[PDB]
RNA sequence: CAGUCAAGCGUUCAUAGCGACAUUGCUUUUUGAUUCUUCGAUGUCGGCUCUUCCUAUCAUACCGAAGCAGAAUUCGGUAAGCGUUGGAUUGUUCACCCACUAAUAGGGAACGUGAGCUGGGUUUAGACCGUCGUGAGACAGGUUAGUUUUACCCUACUGAUGAAUGUUACCGCAAUAGUAAUUGAACUUAGUACGAGAGGAACAGUUCAUUCGGAUAAUUGGUUUUUGCGGCUGUCUGAUCAGGCAUUGCCGCGAAGCUACCAUCCGCUGGAUUAUGGCUGAACGCCUCUAAGUCAGAAUCCAUGCUAGAACGCGGUGAUUUC
RNA sequence: UCUUAAGGUAGCCAAAUGCCUCGUCAUCUAAUUAGUGACGCGCAUGAAUGGAUUAACGAGAUUCCCACUGUCCCUAUCUAC
RNA sequence: UGAACAGCCUCUAGUUGAUAGAAUAAUGUAGAUAAGGGAAGUCGGCAAAAUAGAUCCGUAACUUCGGGAUAAGGAUUGGCU
RNA sequence: CAUCUAGACAGCCGGCCGGCCGAAUGAACUAG
């Protein structure tokens, strides 16, 4: 898992690979983060890295605020569109992928959580379950 | 030149050849390593794979995320009903392997271990050990003489057995015959308990017990002729390649001048003998216990059988071994449990499982119920139900 | 463990059967089977759709029990 | 690419790490030299795919040394078992950046691999430009467009039968060949050891995860000729019902089968060793892991386990044709 | 000051023409030998051996963006022959 | 049907010709569908997908004033009375 | 080349010499 990931995530299907856009759910000022690197991924000889609900990857704002845009930084996934697998045998998904900008150790950039979240990553991640006003 | 970018090699090497079973019953080529401490007992048993279905547990690990929490898993229920015990046959240890010495079968043969010595039964004069259940009139010195010298000469005792097909709702009324090692006692002691065991019935919870943490032998599901991309799972040559590109695309370099073993080639997939180790037993049923499909938080009255029968094989009526996980082989197909070859410690081995809830909707597709008393009472009487 | 309610369909769900479908506003809707999240995902009106439970309360079809 | 010597660097000090002036080598992964083979043709760069091998080891295992307090790092030994990536630009090998990671080590196999692909480049003919030419035309100078043919033969490999050893059937053995698992993170140890402070781990344990592999379809998802149900268009059967056609008419749902790290489960433990650290103890009355002897120990080797079962290796057992 | 017959004017450019060259700066990207805009001592641009620009047009060559998708991650299934 | 000697179905007319039978392995040729992402593939969006008819609205830079233009971007669409 | 029962070297002990202990030892170099 990430750095600074406080407890084990167990495995869940990975539903966004490099090169894939998910709206900016903190109030940064970022509309979407297009992710460039996923923390932890392993290496293949083509397998594109790929994120999941909670994991922490490298983002960029491709459309947004100019002094956020230009430049790669930390966000961390809090909604995943692909169904995903829980250990109490629940198949679930959200409506669309969404991130939040954060620093690499963990704190948001961002204030506030717009939409619901995932336990998954409400409980790896302290701060956005502080921020996150529905976890789900 | 050298490979450009590493990558994993595919496919395993130590499962070669990829070619069919010797037979439909995968051998234990292993077998635990005996002492001479505990009771005698079988070190397997014989089942039918009779499908798969889902179960709810508290997970039970100090330390976890779901510690004291609902899971959800998926598990295999092995049909196993009673083995007989027909013969026993002694092994000596030679320098050239353990060899077997004698077998001694016992008086009387039912007639669905008898069929497995005919290929054309129908029309058999069926005189399968006529002249040896006549050996065992005037008291069966012979007999007694031949168990005597096992117990002078015999190192390693299996016992054949076989299984009561006709109890299983399969249509095949050939049954399977197998040797299972007895652990326990003596050499003595193992004849004496296969002989007082003659034509007798050993039930699986006498064998097994729950918790224990087993190994699945079974031949796995045939799939035929089968191209390199899925038999060994390679990369799919790009959408533009002639000639198809199902394939791999270079099969060796130009020396050695030959196609080396280690290529994925096109061949049979599927229907090889597997052994799969530690898995664990969830609950060994009763055949006779009806309800048995219940647990303590249940307590419905439904068996183990889902609604509508398990799909392709038909309904459970005897003992079952309900292990987590899926095993080798497909529905109908006989599988041979076996105890794990070592004492596994491991806490995910060690935990105590309590079934909190057993599924018996139909696995004919997306049922919503598990009883049909359930079902009339959501849907209410039917045009039909008059 | 418990058993659900189908939100489009009303059919009981048992632990594992079916999927969970959370909405952009936190609405939680759970679906026995691909057809009744293929039928909700459509938007067809459950009041509408013959079959469902919701369909036979409005019309009183077997409320006579 | 590696040694040998030691003037110096390294505060102090040659050899912790370096190392000039010199000198001895190795490799054919560069480029040359040659012209021995092929010009009655060996298809010619690169990329994709895939297998194996080498070690001059980037990482992982166990250790030695330090200008090794800790942490980090550097040098080195046994070691190729196991991995060594995703991308921007370029045909590019190469290169340079972005980023993850334990790590993004170097190579070979006719500069591996074109009856495997591609044809971006080069490498015919069309064409444009610049320079050189009076001119036709020239330019590893630039640009654009340019048919990539054949296996059914033999062998090799992957799978599949198969004659006879009295016949036939059942249960076995196991020579041999293959073999497999891999790595990280979090908690705890512990803000402890160490350290003035800044900083700051490990051994054990727990929960997981990466890469790989073998299965399986209870669940979820995909697939739909179940053409199963329903709907819809055009037309046709006088209308209705019921149907035909539209290369499977289209749409919604869709069991079963197959299938997905898009799903689930599982992937074992003993010995002998290398490096290395030790014991007893001489050689050499002292001393020394070494000479005799001997202990612990690596992701090593051989076993346990797993796979196939020699179709000319074998065993046990059953029945063995008379009207 | 040498010298030619005259010595590249107007213009334009690392352009399909610039070896050094992946020129230098800016923009586009996380990253750009690509694209574009500039700079021009231009090996070797340039005036009907036509220079520059140009609306429309183009089965011409090239870059980026939105939509779109099995091109790909990473493969799976169905039908006919 | 429709704008239509487009596509689809039918009438008069003409054919029912193309070696065939059995199974449904791999690889094919042709047709398709795919969850999440959406060119990260590749020399290059090659192949495919996407939009598409009609009515109403709205339509930029630039321009040789003619065009660009179906620009872009939206809404409606059946049956029956 | 040297030391060597006119007590060699080593080892322990006493304060460079002596006590034990008795017979070869130390240095440089050469080649198989």
């Amino acid at each position: 898992s990430g750095n600074g990931a406080q407890g084990t995530k167990f495995r869940i299907s990975l539903g966004l690979p490099v090169g894939a856009i998910m709206n900016c759910a903190d109030n940064s000022g970022a509309r979407n983060l297009y992710i460039i690197a996923v923390k932890g991924s392993g290496s293949r000889l083509n397998r594109l890295p790929a994120a999941s609900l909670g994991d922490m990857v490298m983002a960029t704002v491709k459309k947004g605020k100019p002094e956020l845009r230009k430049k790669v930084m930390p966000a961390i996934v809090v909604r995943q569109a692909k169904s995903w697998r829980r250990r109490d045998g629940v198949f679930l998904y959200f409506e669309d992928n969404a991130g939040v900008i954060a620093n690499p150790k963990g704190e948001m950039k961002g204030s506030a959580i717009t939409g619901p979240v995932g336990k998954e990553c409400a409980d790896l991640w302290p701060r956005v379950a502080s921020n996150s006003g529905v976890v789900v | 030149s050298h490979r450009k970018y590493e990558a994993p090699r595919h496919g395993h090497l130590g499962f070669l050849p990829r070619k069919r079973a010797a037979s439909i019953r995968a051998r234990v080529k292993a077998f635990p390593k005996d002492d001479r401490s505990k009771p005698v007992a079988l070190t397997s048993f014989l089942g039918y794979k009779a499908g798969m279905t889902t179960i709810v547990r508290d997970l039970d690990r100090p330390g976890s995320k779901f510690h004291k929490r609902e899971v959800v898993e998926a598990v295999t229920v092995v049909d196993t009903p009673p083995v007989v015990v027909v013969g026993v046959v002694g092994y000596v240890e030679t320098p050239r392997g353990l060899r077997s010495l004698t077998t001694v079968w016992a008086e009387h043969l039912s007639d669905e271990v008898k069929r497995r010595f005919y290929k054309n039964w129908y029309k058999s004069k069926k005189k399968a050990f006529t002249k040896y259940s006549a050996k065992y009139a005037q008291d069966g010195a012979g007999i007694e003489r031949e168990l005597a010298r096992i117990k002078k000469y015999a190192s390693v005792v299996r016992v054949l057995v076989h299984t009561q097909i006709r109890k299983t709702p399969l249509a095949q009324k050939k049954a399977h015959l197998a040797e299972i090692q007895l652990n326990g006692g003596s050499i003595s002691e193992k004849v004496d308990w296969a002989r007082e065991h003659f034509e007798k019935t050993v039930a699986v919870d006498s064998v097994f017990e729950q918790n224990e943490m087993i190994d699945a032998i079974a031949v796995t599901k045939g799939h035929g002729f089968e191209g390199v991309t899925h038999r060994w799972g390679t990369k799919k040559l790009p959408r533009k390649t002639h000639r198809g590109l199902r394939k791999v695309a270079c099969i060796g370099a130009w020396h050695p001048a030959h196609v080396m073993w280690s290529v994925a080639r096109a061949g049979q997939r599927g229907y090889h003998s597997r052994t799969s180790i530690n898995h664990k037993i969830y609950r060994v049923g009763k055949g006779d216990d009806e309800a048995n499909g219940a647990t303590s938080f249940d307590r419905t009255k439904k068996t183990i059988t889902p609604m509508g029968g398990f799909v392709h094989y038909g309904e459970i009526k005897n003992d079952f071994i309900m292990v987590k996980g899926c095993i080798p082989g497909n529905r109908k197909r006989i599988v041979t449990l076996r105890k794990s070859l070592y004492t596994n410690t491991s806490r995910k081995a060690l935990e105590e499982v309590s079934l909190k809830w057993i599924d018996t909707a139909s696995k004919f597709g997306k049922g919503r119920f598990q009883t049909p008393a359930e079902k009339h009472a959501f849907m209410g009487t039917l045009k039909k139900d008059l | 463990m418990k058993v659900e309610i189908d939100s489009f369909s009303g059919a009981k769900i048992y632990p594992g059967r079916g999927t969970l479908f959370v909405r952009g506003d936190s609405k939680i809707f759970r679906f026995q089977n691909s057809k009744s999240a293929s039928l909700f995902k459509q938007r067809k009106n459950p009041r509408r759709i013959a079959w469902t439970v919701l369909f036979r309360k409005h019309h009183k079809k077997g409320i006579t029990e």
